[PDB]
RNA sequence: GUGAAAUUCUUGGAUUUAUGAAAGACGAACAACUGCGAAAGCAUUUGCCAAGGAUGUUUUCAUUAAUCAAGAACGAAAGUUGGGGGCUCGAAGACGAUCAGAUACCGUCCUAGUCUCAACCAUAAACGAUGCCGACCAGGGAUCGGCGGAUGUUGCAGGACUCCGCCGGCACCUUAUGAGAAAUCAAAGUCUUUGGGUUCCGGGGGGAGUAUGGUCGCAAGGCUGAAACUUAAAGGAAUUGAC
């Protein structure tokens, strides 16, 4: 089940079978990576520009149109960010639990998913350590964590 | 005058230890006559029976007569608030009475004060043990 | 009860269609006990079926006010609108939502009072679900719908024309008929009326609402 | 209805797997679909995303088409709706 | 005997029998 | 020995609920735990609505009813017969009499 | 007020009736084999602040995971240190009553406390007396949240209602072909035909959660925790009598 919690939860996605595009799609690799690549530049991310394709420009899956993940187009062309995605998205909430626990001290509440987020920060942080994804001197420090984002 | 009723206000109020027929003006500011049931018996534990209402009940309609006071809207209540809410045992001969002593009776309600949310009852968590 | 004291009779306002409301008592003129002062009962519970001659109404309570006594009669005016608690008590039942809503509006005459509505939802004709609840984000759009009809139709002129739509159920079927695109909202009226503030006496704005006596 | 005793996994009824989940399936197979959406004017080739998440526009008065809600996007009703497939 | 009250006279010795420990250190 | 499956009490999925006091001992019993009735009766009775019908200053009045629920304590209602001690394939029969 | 009485209040007006102001606590009915939360726990409206499950997804990363010594957050009630508040209730105490006796059960008046703020404590029948994760193995209907489809009514696409289906949850009913000492359990099943992973923990009953040492706490106390000696039974479930 979810890691800190006792949800059971199954939604997800179901991706098709067939991996070849599908016929109607009549877009050239090279307009989905200058699409992809004008996305990384107006300050997006892999999971929000991976909607934007499917949603506006009729791109199902761009692993299929173009044979190559979303972050490994990125880093080919060397826009990939700093620090990877899931990464920041907790550091930011971290930092916006921590901000609002700031004024709240009797919130006794937030304190107690303030740990369970500062875990889920750690053990990312230590993964992405293992396989060389961050600087071996990296440190999430919560003071000036929210200098980074 | 005559046939068109002058009203008055029973405030009944029964408990299980007493039962007071109190007649006030239509405002409840004034008074007719306040006779409670341990005024007609000798024991302060018949106060509550239903004979000392039906006693009690005879003398407000005798008195309720001479000032004209035709018709009477009953406002029974019970103790209320934190305490029992069902009227005491001597509610309904208090009535009964006035309605067989040539009484007549408007409107009936029940006027017990209910609390939203009490204060705490007494007798304890354990509550009262026998 | 004393060989002294009045008998004064109580005179409803013009709005009603019975006036006579029952009889009073004063101390006569003893000492520093005014009778017009002692008049100033100021508080007479009435059921609204006697003021209007039909039964149906009888759940409701008027709350009148003696303002000035006057000619051997009182002039009472209007001081609030309850219910039984007959009523009430039928009202609530098991296997239902309850909603209930309150505001402080004012009128122009600076009457500062309190206006309750409660409602309850109503099942369906082809209904096999036996409780008819409704969630808490429905009720919330239900208790806004209540509070903005009732600033809505008051804010408006005097009084006078206000419990003329009390009387009626006036402010209840506009918002059971404003509802109804959440829930079907059976039951609906205005529960109680308190009134927080009054201006003054005004000396003569009474007699504008009072027959010739 | 015994049991799978008398049906056969390996070729089940066409019709049954139409309502199981859809990881619950033989083989997982998308719920969803793509739609070419055609507004009441011109530009009626826009392609959308059944379960969309984004209110997407048309060139021409911006014709708002779709609305995200916890499930198949909110078509208007002046915009007519037809489907495309593999 | 009721186990609680046989906590609470466990207790009663504890406390006496560190008072008489404490008095004479 | 678990004389009952739901432990006496309709507690399923929480931990906590607020007791209530029994309106004959106040004794505090769990809300969910103590027997409720609701009772809806004349304000007068039989014998009493005959008497208090000719009375009534006009036809049209209808007698008023009164409602009360009312919660009792394991010990009170048992003591009041408002619930008896039943066999024991008859513990688990919910269904209300009639 | 009581089974019955008295202690107490009262012609200086007790109890009762109507109006109004203040104070503190409490949120009835709606309220459910219903909801949320890691548990403790959470029930008037409205605004703000951050958080969360489930559902939907042809979005993204790519093993990042499960359980966990040491080490940490939170932890009802009572209790402790001060400030405020102090309605009701009420340990201690006093009095009345019952009684062979009543430091109790029953009445009345009440102190700490009950409410709140800043700190301590770390225990409950903290219970589902049932650790967490994963797979499989009977049926049924109801219900809560989300979603998909059909449907034909609403003083009104959508909302309310009806029917079918999927995922997730709290439960419930019937039945073993299962298990079990049995009560009983759809998990407490898939166990001499014994092995999915992992943490904690028990070894006849007392002495005893006691002595002492260590350690945390202002204290009350908490965590860890024996031995000599004594004993043939203690205990669980069900059965027939007796009461
Ligand atoms: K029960
Ligand atoms: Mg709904
Ligand atoms: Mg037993
Ligand atoms: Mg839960
Ligand atoms: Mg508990
Ligand atoms: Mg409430
Ligand atoms: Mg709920
Ligand atoms: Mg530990
Ligand atoms: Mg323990
Ligand atoms: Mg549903
Ligand atoms: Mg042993």
């Amino acid at each position: 089940g979810r890691m800190h919690s006792r949800g059971k939860g199954i939604s997800s996605s179901a991706l098709p079978y067939k991996r070849t595009p599908p016929s109607w799609v009549k877009t050239a690799v090279a307009d989905v990576d200058e699409l992809i690549t004008k996305a990384a530049k107006k300050g997006q991310m892999p999971s929000q520009i991976g909607v934007l394709l499917r949603d506006q420009h009729g791109i199902p899956l761009v692993k299929s149109v173009t044979g190559s993940k979303i972050l490994r187009i990125l880093k080919a062309h060397g826009l990939a960010p700093e620090i990877p995605e899931d990464l920041y998205f907790l550091i930011k909430k971290a930092v916006a639990i921590r901000k609002h626990l700031e004024r709240n001290r009797k919130d006794k509440d937030s304190k107690f998913r303030l740990i369970l987020v500062e875990s889920r920060i750690h053990r990312l942080a230590r993964y992405y350590k293992r396989t060389k994804k961050l600087p071996p001197t990296w440190k999430y420090e919560s003071t000036t964590a929210s200098t980074l984002v | 005058r005559e046939g068109e009723h002058v009203f008055g206000v029973a405030h009944i109020f029964a408990s299980f230890n007493d039962t007071f027929i109190h007649v006030t003006d239509l405002s409840g500011r004034e008074t007719l006559v306040r006779i409670t049931g341990g005024m007609k018996v000798k024991a302060d534990r018949d106060e509550s029976s239903p004979y000392a209402a039906m006693l009690a009940s005879q003398d407000v309609a005798t008195r309720c007569k001479e000032l004209g006071i035709t018709a009477l809207h009953i406002k029974l209540r019970a103790t209320g608030g934190n305490k029992t809410k069902t009227p005491g045992p001597g509610a309904q001969s208090a009535l009964r009475a006035l309605a067989r002593s040539g009484m007549k009776i408007g409107r009936i309600e029940d006027v017990t004060p209910v609390p939203t949310d009490s204060t705490r009852r007494k007798g304890g968590r354990r509550g009262r043990r026998l | 009860p004393f060989t002294k004291k009045q008998w004064y009779d109580i005179k409803a306002p013009l709005l009603f269609t019975s006036r006579n409301v029952g009889k009073t008592l004063v101390s006569r003129t003893q000492g520093t006990k005014i009778a017009s002062e002692g008049l100033k009962h100021r508080v007479f519970e009435v059921s609204l079926a006697d003021l209007q001659n039909d039964e149906d109404q009888a759940y409701r309570k008027i709350r009148l006010r003696a303002e000035d006594v006057q000619g051997m009669n009182v002039l009472t005016n209007f001081w609030g609108m309850d219910f039984t608690t007959d009523k009430l008590r039928s009202l609530v039942r098991k296997w239902q939502t309850l909603i209930e809503a309150h505001v402080d509006v004012k009128t122009t005459d600076n009457y500062m009072l309190r206006m309750f509505a409660i409602g309850f939802t109503k099942r369906r004709p082809n209904q096999v679900k036996r409780t008819c609840y409704a969630q808490a984000s429905q009720i919330r759009q239900i208790r806004r719908k209540m509070v903005e009809i009732m600033v809505n139709q008051a804010a408006s002129c005097d009084l006078k024309e206000l419990v003329n739509k009390f009387i009626p159920e006036v402010i209840g079927k506009e918002i059971e008929k404003a509802t109804s695109s959440i829930f079907p909202l059976q039951n609906v009226y205005v529960r109680k009326v308190k009134i927080l503030k009054a201006p003054k006496f005004d000396l003569g704005k009474l007699m504008e609402v009072h027959g010739d006596y | 209805m015994v049991l799978q005793n008398d049906i056969d996994l390996l070729n089940p009824p066409a019709e049954l797997e139409k309502l199981k989940h859809k990881k619950k399936r033989l083989v997982q197979s998308p719920n969803s679909f793509f739609m070419d959406v055609k507004c009441q004017g011109c530009f009626n080739i826009t392609t959308v995303f059944s379960h969309s998440q984004t209110v997407v526009v048309c060139p021409g008065c911006q014709t708002v088409l779709c609305q995200p809600t916890g499930g198949k996007a909110r078509l208007t009703e002046g915009c007519s709706f037809r489907r495309k497939g593999d | 005997m009721r186990a609680k009250w046989k906590k609470k006279r466990m207790r009663r010795l504890k406390r006496k029998r560190r008072k008489m420990r404490q008095r004479s250190k | 020995t678990f004389k009952r499956r739901n432990g006496g009490r309709n507690k399923h999925g929480r931990g906590h609920v607020k007791y209530i006091r029994c309106s004959n001992c106040a004794k505090c019993c769990p809300k969910d735990k103590a027997i409720k009735r609701f009772l809806v009766r004349n304000i007068v009775e039989q014998a009493a609505v005959r008497d208090v019908q000719e009375a009534c200053v006009h036809d049209g009045y209808v007698l008023p009813k009164l409602y009360a629920k009312v919660h009792h304590c394991v010990s009170c209602a048992i003591h009041a017969h408002i619930v008896r001690v039943r066999s024991r394939e008859n513990r688990r029969n919910r269904e209300p009499p009639q």
